[PDB]
């Protein structure tokens, strides 16, 4: 009855980016993305890599309420360096280190007999 | 009532395995526990799956229109 | 019967009971279009409106404070302190 | 901008009152015989059995979040092995001309006793602690 | 080659135990959920009952032909219903399938699986075929029926994904584990005399050298090695399930690039 | 039993005695006796205690007695409460029970004991001596949808229009 | 509910990406808070699941029948003959990371009976509607579309909280409510009011 | 349905209780909750 | 009754609740089915006009929207037919039935209603699925579980309605329940079982987590604290962080039993500046109890912020207890080989205690006790000694079952169960009992048919011997039934019962409240307390504080409160006071000071006349303690240098108090009177506290903090003060009438059938003893 | 040595309800006393002929499960012929907190 679409879980809806970026006034240099119609999956994942960015002083992500896909994440690098910059790397990185297993994995699998 | 067709927990399809250990029974005379592992399912989830289901449609067949 | 505002002898603070219902009651006004006493620093919200005209003391209401025995003394918004 | 406190100390016992990770202990001065000290400590990154030479120190530097690495290359008064950081919450008088006080690093707990630190020992927060070998 | 290298232990068409090594548990697992979830596969999602008389009521039957596995190689060139341009779909965008039956046999008539057909244009690809694993060749009992019970159905497939549904998911379980001997200490085993003894070992020890007491503890240890096991249910061959998976995956991580552009 | 006391030092301290403890109660003679303290005496029958000892002493029994019932089951109550309670049960004049047969015979207006226990009973006896209702008890308004003097309404608000000019 | 008293209801779902798995793979289908146990004192429940976790694996139909010569000794035997630990407990890696769960959880098959009575046939909601016909007060039950209670002990509390004009509310323009007319004189209702 | 068609009823010193008695006859733990509890049994 | 003093109303809705650790305290998920359904009547203002017409314009189906315009002309457009949905142009002055929206303040309730809690108002949160989802903390107070029970919603309607419900019903006001002057709301289950494990020394988090958990404090500074430990791994304790949510200026000084300002068993507890310094956080720190967390903050902070604090820990402590696991299993409820056997026979050893004394009876060598047959006094003894048995039975688990039992961990955090839980299912579950007398000999001379006649020994008279985890016998077994089947019963009678008394006691003094001259009377205008309380203080603003005065030999007392300027050993060391060395002699001096000590003495008497027992710990409104506790370090009062008092700064302040502390206002002399007295017992505390020595040798405070510390205490007290205005009456009766539902049950009427016996005021007591000294 | 007679079994003594109630003996009393009544608004297969009968309201649990955990009880109750419940893989943990 009041069960929402089961779809809404993926699906941005009428006038909504996956991102919406605000920043922090708590401290200086910082920032606050909310990741729209998305979970841990992918926010852990980009949470860890952007936690090897030495220049990365700060980096945490949470899931506001379980009924919503949706979460925030906190970015703070050392001034002079734009955080937006630092998200993107990370997940670029991620993106590598997977187009290289993608390609390790197969060339295993060819080897294989079964 | 009919074969749960995949395993709720898990969810392993199973939906064929019926007969398939129903028959390990009759004929190739075996004991449960064995059957199943010979059918594949190894973890309780998808295990429980059948040794439990009871085939009511059989019975609802049995009625007539 | 009534009472001088001198021989006064209630207490010189404002009850929560006062305060609740001054807000509400005001809100109410503000919310029928009454004259705002204030400048709303944006405000829209009546019972919010209330709120400050209650912290500048600027609310033209009395609480007539009614006696056991039918007597009642009357004090203003103005005066009545409001720790709370 | 300085240091506090210098001395070592011998165990005279560890003790884990069911605590996997942690024991408090209590130690003994190689100088003046009044100074004996009570530290809980993490017997897991800096194991310590009965006996042996720890050097304890105190002071006040090397209040702002606190920066991760990067300092790979930068300040560190850490030629030692376990540094702690906590607070110091009483400033009791032992008798006499003894005076002794407590720390708390967020649940690991420090009694330390003498007298010359009179003007040594602050009374803030602030208050690194050291041990070596 | 350049870093996360793998080591596929057993590898059948059903399994695929293996090793992924020098990696982020949290890759590790983000992989792990994005083979879980959001692996696009097809499956009926639409059935138009036109006749059936057996003792499964309509949404019965209707709830089962949709867990019916079926053929998902080729999915990524079948647009998902909402993105074609037809009113309500179309063979570029879903499979059609029809399902009759009839009591003729004075005992018991069996529906499975097989009986599926398909009427809509497949356009030639490997898609909207009931999956079948049955030594027989029937996989999948759907519904029983006695005397003169009919069934006449018509399904249509499209894509979707364990998070609109579990019945469009295709991994269907999936091993996982590492540090066989907890030495970062992940867990305090639970016990009433000793853990070593009370505590089974896993297979997976092996692969991995055990302790050496006297030894401090280990603290800047962190986590390579992880013994993962992609199962599957047939939508997809197992291989698939973890390299779609690692695509997916991938593809999403840049979608947020992608984005960080457009604005 | 457990009496602390002033030691002759200053101290509190455990001086034990003995005590005897009744199964029946005749207080007025009891007390009469040669051996007790008839000063610390106490029957927990606060109806005897009070027509003995008198009314006040009976409050403080009432009382005494009420709040052993909410400490045995290792609950408490701010006296207060128990306190009001046991009053209204009292001032009065002896024991006023919280029953159809007192509290709910009190000068208090009718519309208000209408709502327990006798109601039509009540209210027809009413017209019977032309009784008056004061409309002050919170029932009696609440039966009329009237806002009722409690709390939020135990004054009145009013537009001073003086200082309804200074404003602006 | 189980088939203890354990009687509860969902607060929540959840799908395997966010539950907590064992190594094995296996998830649960159900997590009950730790707490409904102590105090509810029904070690039976408890019980249950070693003896399934069990012939969930032997395929032993398991007896729980009431007195006999059975013992959770005589079945942590049986459940080790089997690999698990004998306890019930398992190693879990929390879902939404993939860590493992410090502790471990008492995992295992249990019976679960789905009682009736289900949220959207109780759900119930009403702002004016049908109106008794002596009364004029909202009708009664959630089938008539009728309103809810607002009796003696609810008033009390509003009386408690000095709340005034919401009593009143209550009371006047969210229920009854009606305007008559007086005789100064004779207090009655009597008044021919052609209010025109 | 089985259990509805073994139950007990009793009208209107101590009945409510279980009874030595009432072994082997009537179910110990089987009776409706508050109201009328031990009033209505089952065998 | 039915129709006049309760009805059937409307805006109102009633569904499932159930937990959801997300919302903060004072909110409440209203799901978007009713949220649409639900209306409030808001009326056209160029404030709103514009949200209002979209509102208007939304339609009556998609959710904040409305569904109703009203104009002047008393007519209603129904928004979801008239051909003019759509168009619409509003009016200053027509109103627009809209849907409930988030943050409309609302009340809801859990019925039976028996407190002024058990309707609150909260926030309304608009959310999806069908259940009401009210925060846990404030689940007590409604007194509800989620086993499928269901709470009732009503919706305000005037502008100054809601005014009534958000500034005296919504839940953060509640905080504090006079009818217990204690906190009302806690912490359970998960939230608290999870915040011990958190806390423990052995407890350590790294980096990467304690990061999140950061970011989960809303109200975080953005301030990653240092990490207790540097060494190898910069490591953070749980109590380190937990203490992000707990905001400055909080104090808080606990002591258990083996404390000491270093508690090895890490006991006790002290929090400072609002950072934990040390000791376990559970239920006694962070539970609704007295000198609790809680408890202060509200106290000290505000309504406010305490209610805040609940989401702040609960979020924190939920998501790491979320990652950290937690569980239970039979194997929690297994101990140690050896204290089985050793069990079986403490058992058994207790076995032949009896046997003994049963022949012992059996040849009539049993000395009669007074007042009791040879039979009652036969079975009293039998009882305590299978007793005394099956509790030091347990008393042996409960020692063997190891700090990782998690059954023994919940017990500490205090989330659930206790000792004889314990007992009863590793050990030895217990006799049973009907009437107290075990169980009778239904079948002529013999408990079962299993039984040869005239069996007295345990094993028959109702005793079960084995544990919850062996299971019972048979025989046990129906008996435990038979004794069980006891409860189920007067259970369903303490219910019906409790009921009417209940009732009855608020019937009894509804009228009844506080008049403004600060009288308690009736509907009459009869007065029935001449002050509500004997004090005129408002239950809620009052806590157990201690009359240091009474307590302590004659002895303590002087080198305590005694100074005399004229002697070189009992005057004030100069080091305390700045002009000390040129006081000692002064002797107009010696008067004052000689004045203030006559009456701290005065004050002992008086105290000793009235709380006989001795006991010290009482409760009185302004905490005189922490009052001081923050004076102290908000100005960071050095105990070595000296104060700057005059020695008249004191004493000649703190008469000056006492002045200022006004209850009754009167301007004559039988009021002015009556004054002093509602204060006395205060004072004594207050001149206990303000002491001229302690003032300067136990907190040295400056002139500063004491010229605080009183203006503090002034207002803190004029704040506990009555309001004219609260319906004292109902309040009290609830008070007594609610503990008196919880009540589920030294051979004496005691309890519920009781209290019905008092309040009857019945001459026929069951029991009537009497105690003669 | 006097035994005039012997119970076939003791389990007899119990009715219905609690026979399906696994280890009772093992359960604070009346912890069966409440599953003593809640069996009673479970949900299973009434019968077999439902799909020919015509009472007002009536509810069937899709897939039965005969229980794991069984009592010798039941053989005559007739349970793993129409069950009412199923056998779930619990988990008894803190988890999120719902
Ligand atoms: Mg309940
Ligand atoms: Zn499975
Ligand atoms: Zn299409």
């Amino acid at each position: 009855m009041n069960a929402p679409d089961r779809f809404e879980l993926f699906l941005l809806g009428e006038g909504e980016s996956k991102l919406k970026i605000d920043p922090d006034t708590k401290a200086p240099n910082a920032v606050v993305i909310t990741f729209e119609k998305e979970d841990h999956t992918l926010g852990n994942l980009i949470r860890a890599e952007l936690l090897n960015d030495r220049k990365v002083l700060f980096a945490a992500y949470k899931v506001e309420h379980p009924f919503f896909a949706r979460f925030k994440l906190r970015i703070q690098t050392t001034e002079g360096y734009d955080p937006k910059d630092a998200l993107k790397n990370a997940c670029n990185s991620i993106i590598n280190k997977l187009g290289a297993l993608k390609t390790n994995f197969e060339t295993e699998w060819n080897l294989q007999t079964l | 009532m009919i074969v749960p067709v995949r395993c709720f927990s898990c969810g392993k399809v199973v939906g064929d395995k019926w007969e398939s250990y129903l028959n390990l029974l009759q004929e190739d005379e075996l004991d449960e526990g064995t059957a199943l592992s010979r059918l594949g399912l190894k973890r309780y989830c998808c295990r429980r799956m059948i040794l439990t289901h009871v085939d009511l449609i059989e019975k609802f067949l049995r009625y007539n229109p | 019967k009534a009472i001088p505002k001198d021989q006064r002898a209630t207490t010189p603070y404002m009850t929560k009971y006062e305060r609740a219902r001054i807000l509400g009651t005001r809100a109410l006004q503000i919310s029928m279009n009454a004259p705002v006493f204030v400048d709303l620093e944006g405000e829209t919200d009546p019972l919010r409106i209330a709120m400050k005209e209650l912290a500048e003391k600027k609310i033209p209401l009395v609480i007539r404070r009614y006696l056991p025995d039918g007597s009642f003394e009357d004090w203003s918004v103005e005066e009545l302190i409001v720790d709370l | 901008s300085n240091t506090l406190f210098d001395d070592i100390f011998q165990v005279s016992e560890v003790d884990p009152g069911r605590y996997n990770k942690v024991c408090r202990i209590e130690a003994a001065s190689t100088t003046q015989d009044q100074c004996k000290l009570t530290l809980d400590i993490n017997v897991e990154l800096f194991p310590v059995a009965a006996q042996d030479s720890l050097t304890v120190t105190i002071a006040s530097s090397l209040t702002r979040s606190w920066r991760p690495p990067q300092a790979g290359d930068r300040s560190l008064a850490d030629d030692y092995d376990y540094v702690m950081y906590g607070t110091a919450y009483k400033f009791e008088e032992v008798s006499k001309d003894l005076i002794a006080v407590y720390y708390s690093f967020g649940g690991l707990l420090m009694r330390l006793e003498g007298n010359y630190r009179n003007l040594n020992n602050l009374k803030q927060e602030n208050a690194y602690l050291l041990i070596r070998r | 080659e350049e870093g996360p290298q793998v080591k596929i232990r057993e590898a059948s068409k059903d399994n695929v135990d293996f090793i992924l090594s020098n990696v982020d548990l949290a890759m590790a697992n983000s992989l792990r959920r994005v083979m879980i979830a959001e692996i696009p596969t097809l499956a009926i999602d639409s059935v138009e009952v036109e006749t059936n008389t057996t003792v499964l009521a309509d949404e019965f039957i209707a709830h089962r032909l949709g867990l019916i596995p079926l053929q998902s190689m080729d999915i990524e060139q079948l647009e998902y219903s909402r993105d074609c341009f037809c009113e309500d779909h179309c063979d570029k965008c879903s499979v059609v399938l029809t399902l009759q039956a009839f009591g003729e046999s004075e005992s018991t008539t069996n529906v499975y699986s097989k009986d599926l057909v398909i009427v809509s244009n497949l356009m030639g690809r490997n898609i909207g075929h009931p999956i079948i694993q049955d030594k027989e060749g029937n996989g999948v009992l759907i519904c029983k029926l006695r005397k003169g019970q009919e069934l006449k159905l018509t399904c249509v497939a499209k894509k979707g994904i364990a998070k609109e549904h579990a019945k469009w998911g295709p991994a269907a379980a999936i091993e996982f584990e590492y540090d066989p001997w907890n030495k970062l200490k992940h867990t305090d085993y639970w016990y009433e005399q000793d853990s070593a003894k009370e505590w089974p070992q896993s297979k997976n020890c092996e692969y991995e050298d055990p302790p050496n007491e006297g030894d401090p503890f280990d603290y800047k240890a962190q986590a390579d090695t992880f013994y993962m096991n992609v199962e599957s249910v047939g939508s997809i061959p197992v291989d698939q399930v973890v390299v779609r998976g690692i695509d997916t995956l991938q593809k999403k991580v840049a979608s947020i690039l992608l984005a960080l552009t457009q604005m | 039993y457990d009496r602390k006391v002033p030691s002759p030092t200053g101290e509190y301290v455990k001086e034990p005695e003995w005590v005897l403890e009744t199964d029946g109660v005749n207080l007025s003679e009891v007390m009469t006796v040669p051996g007790i303290d008839p000063t610390r005496i106490y029957t927990n029958s606060f109806i005897d205690i009070m027509e003995v000892l008198g009314i006040e002493a009976g409050r403080a029994a009432l009382y005494k007695e009420v709040y052993n019932v909410i400490a045995s089951d290792g609950s408490y109550v701010n006296y207060r409460h128990m306190a009001l309670l046991v009053d209204v049960m009292t001032t009065q004049g002896g024991l006023t029970s919280v029953t159809r047969h007192g509290f709910n015979r009190s000068n208090t207006g009718a519309l208000m004991r209408c709502s327990f226990e006798e109601t039509v009973e009540i209210l027809f006896e009413a017209g019977a001596s032309a009784e008056l209702d004061d409309c002050r008890g919170v029932s009696e308004n609440v039966i009329l949808g009237q806002m009722a003097p409690i709390g939020t309404g135990a004054f009145d608000v009013m537009i001073d229009e003086e200082s309804l000019v200074k404003y602006m | 509910a189980s088939r203890h008293g354990q009687k509860g209801t969902i607060g929540i779902t959840y799908r395997r990406e966010d539950m907590p798995f064992t190594a094995e793979g296996i998830v649960p289908d159900l997590i009950i808070n730790p707490h409904a146990i102590p105090s509810r004192m029904t070690v039976a429940h408890l019980i249950e699941c070693l003896l399934s976790k069990v012939a969930a694996l032997s395929g032993n139909e398991g007896d729980a029948s009431p007195f006999t010569d059975i013992t959770v000794e005589g079945i942590s035997k049986l459940l080790r003959e089997h690999g698990y630990q004998s306890r019930g407990f398992e190693v879990m890696y929390n879902g939404h990371t993939g860590k493992k769960l410090m502790a471990q959880i008492f995992f295992g098959p249990t019976y679960y009976q789905r009682l009736r009575h289900m949220v959207d046939d109780k759900i119930h909601a009403r702002a004016r509607g049908p109106m008794q016909v002596l009364t004029r007060q909202p009708v009664e039950g959630r089938s008539r579309d009728g309103g809810l209670r607002f009796g003696e002990m609810e008033r009390d509390c509003m009386i408690a909280h000095g709340a005034a004009s919401f009593l009143k509310e209550r009371l006047m323009e969210a229920s009854d409510a009606f305007r008559v007319h007086i005789c100064g004189i004779c207090g009655l209702m009597t008044v021919i009011a052609k209010l025109n | 349905t089985l259990s509805h068609l073994r139950r007990t009823n009793t009208p209107i010193a101590k009945p409510r209780q279980l009874h030595n008695t009432h072994w082997g006859l009537v179910c110990p733990a089987e009776t409706p909750e508050g109201q009328a509890c031990g009033l209505v049994k089952n065998l | 009754r039915g129709n006049l003093m309760g009805k059937r109303v409307d805006f109102s809705a009633r569904t499932v609740i159930s937990g959801d650790p997300n919302l903060e305290l004072d909110q409440v998920g209203v799901p978007k089915s009713i949220a649409k359904t639900l209306t409030y009547p808001e009326v056209v203002t160029p404030y709103n006009i514009d949200r209002l017409t979209q509102l208007v314009r939304n339609g009556p189906n998609e959710h904040p929207g409305a569904k109703y315009v009203i104009r002047d002309s008393g007519d209603r457009i129904d928004l979801r037919y008239s051909k003019r949905a759509g168009d619409i142009q509003l009016q200053y002055g027509w109103k627009v039935e809209r849907h409930i929206m988030d943050n409309d303040p609302v009340l809801f309730n859990r019925q039976p209603s028996l407190h002024k809690m058990s309707m609150m108002a909260h926030r309304v949160k608009v959310i999806p699925y069908s259940t009401f989802r009210l925060n846990l903390s404030v689940t007590s107070p409604y007194n509800a579980d989620f086993d499928g029970d269901e709470m009732n919603l009503h919706v305000p309607q005037s502008e100054e309605t809601r005014a009534e419900l958000s500034q005296l019903c919504a839940v953060p006001l509640q905080i504090v329940s006079p009818q217990s002057n204690k906190p009302c709301m806690g912490i359970v289950q998960d939230t608290l079982c999870g915040i011990r494990k958190l806390t423990l020394r052995d407890t350590f988090i790294e980096l990467d987590q304690v990061l999140n958990m950061l970011y989960w404090v809303p109200d975080w500074d953005g301030v990653i604290p240092t990490p207790a430990i540097i060494k190898p791994k910069p490591l953070w304790s749980g109590k380190q962080i937990l203490s992000v949510a707990i905001p400055n200026g909080i104090h808080l000084q606990r002591f258990d039993e083996g404390t000491t300002l270093l508690s090895p068993k890490d006991n006790g507890m002290l929090i400072i500046d609002g950072q934990i310094i040390f000791g376990v956080v559970e239920k006694k720190t962070v539970g609704s109890s007295n000198g609790g967390l809680i408890h202060v903050v509200t106290r000290e902070k505000g309504p406010q912020v305490c209610a805040k604090l609940f989401g702040n820990i609960q979020k924190v402590v939920n998501f790491w207890l979320l990652h950290n696991g937690f569980s239970t299993g039979i194997g929690d409820t297994i101990a140690d080989g050896p204290t089985m056997r050793e069990i079986t026979e403490t058992i058994a050893e207790a076995k032949k205690k009896v046997l003994d004394v049963t022949k012992e009876a059996q040849a009539n060598l049993l000395t009669a006790k007074h007042g009791m047959t040879l039979r009652e006094s036969f079975e009293d003894n039998v009882v305590r000694f299978l007793n005394e048995a099956r509790d030091k039975a347990g008393r042996l688990a409960e020692v063997n079952l190891k700090d990782l039992n998690n059954v023994k961990q919940m017990v500490m955090a205090g989330s659930k169960g206790s000792f004889i839980n314990i007992a009863q299912m590793s050990a030895c579950v217990g006799q049973q009992s009907v009437e107290g007398k075990r169980i009778a000999f239904g079948f002529v001379d013999r408990t079962l048919p299993h039984f040869s006649k005239d069996d007295y020994s345990p094993e028959s008279k109702g005793f079960v011997e084995n544990s919850y985890l062996r299971g019972l016998t048979p025989q046990e077994f129906f008996f435990h039934a038979m004794g069980g089947r006891e409860g189920l019963i007067d259970t369903a009678v303490k219910t019906a019962e409790t009921g009417y008394i209940q009732r009855r006691l608020v019937k009894a003094l509804e009228d009844i409240m506080v008049h403004y001259d600060n009288t308690t009377r009736n509907s009459l205008g009869n007065v029935i307390q001449f002050i509500y309380g004997e004090d005129g203080m408002d239950a809620a603003h009052i806590e157990k504080q201690s009359l240091d005065t009474i307590g302590g030999s004659d002895a303590a007392f002087e080198k305590r409160y005694r100074v005399d300027l004229l002697n070189t050993d009992h005057t004030l060391d100069p080091s305390l006071l700045e002009s000390g060395s040129e006081i000692l002699g002064d002797l107009k001096l010696q008067v004052l000071l000689d004045e203030e000590y006559k009456q701290l003495v005065k004050d002992r008497k008086f105290l000793r006349e009235v709380f006989v027992d001795g006991e010290a710990n009482w409760p009185l409104p302004v905490n005189i303690r922490r009052i001081i506790q923050n004076a102290q370090q908000t100005f960071h009062i050095d105990h070595t240098k000296p104060s700057d008092l005059t020695i008249k700064d004191i004493v000649l302040g703190v008469k000056d108090l006492q002045e200022n502390l006004l209850v009754l206002r009167g301007k004559n002399e039988i009021i002015q009177n009556a004054q002093r007295d509602a204060v006395t017992l205060f004072c004594c505390l207050l001149r206990s506290r303000l002491a001229t020595r302690r003032v300067l040798q136990e907190y040295r405070l400056t002139k500063q903090a004491f010229d605080w510390v009183l203006s503090n205490i002034e207002a803190q007290f004029l704040r506990s003060v009555v309001h004219p205005g609260e319906m004292v009456g109902v309040l009290a009766a609830q008070s007594i009438g609610e503990p008196a539902t919880q009540m589920t049950l030294k051979k004496v009427t005691s309890g519920v059938p009781r209290l019905k016996e008092i309040l009857n005021v019945a001459k026929n007591m069951k029991t009537p003893s009497l105690t003669v000294y | 040595t006097t035994f005039t007679h012997c119970e076939i079994h003791p389990s007899m003594i119990l009715g219905v309800a609690a026979s399906i109630i696994p280890f009772p003996d093992h359960n604070q009393s009346p912890r069966n006393t409440y599953q003593s009544a809640m069996g009673k608004q479970a949900m299973g297969v009434f019968l077999t002929n439902y799909n020919v009968r015509m009472d007002t309201m009536a509810n069937i649990l899709y897939y039965p499960q005969k229980p794991l955990g069984t009592t010798r009880a039941m053989e005559y109750l007739k349970f793993r012929e129409l069950p009412a419940g199923q056998n779930a893989i619990v988990a008894i943990a803190c988890y999120s907190g719902y």
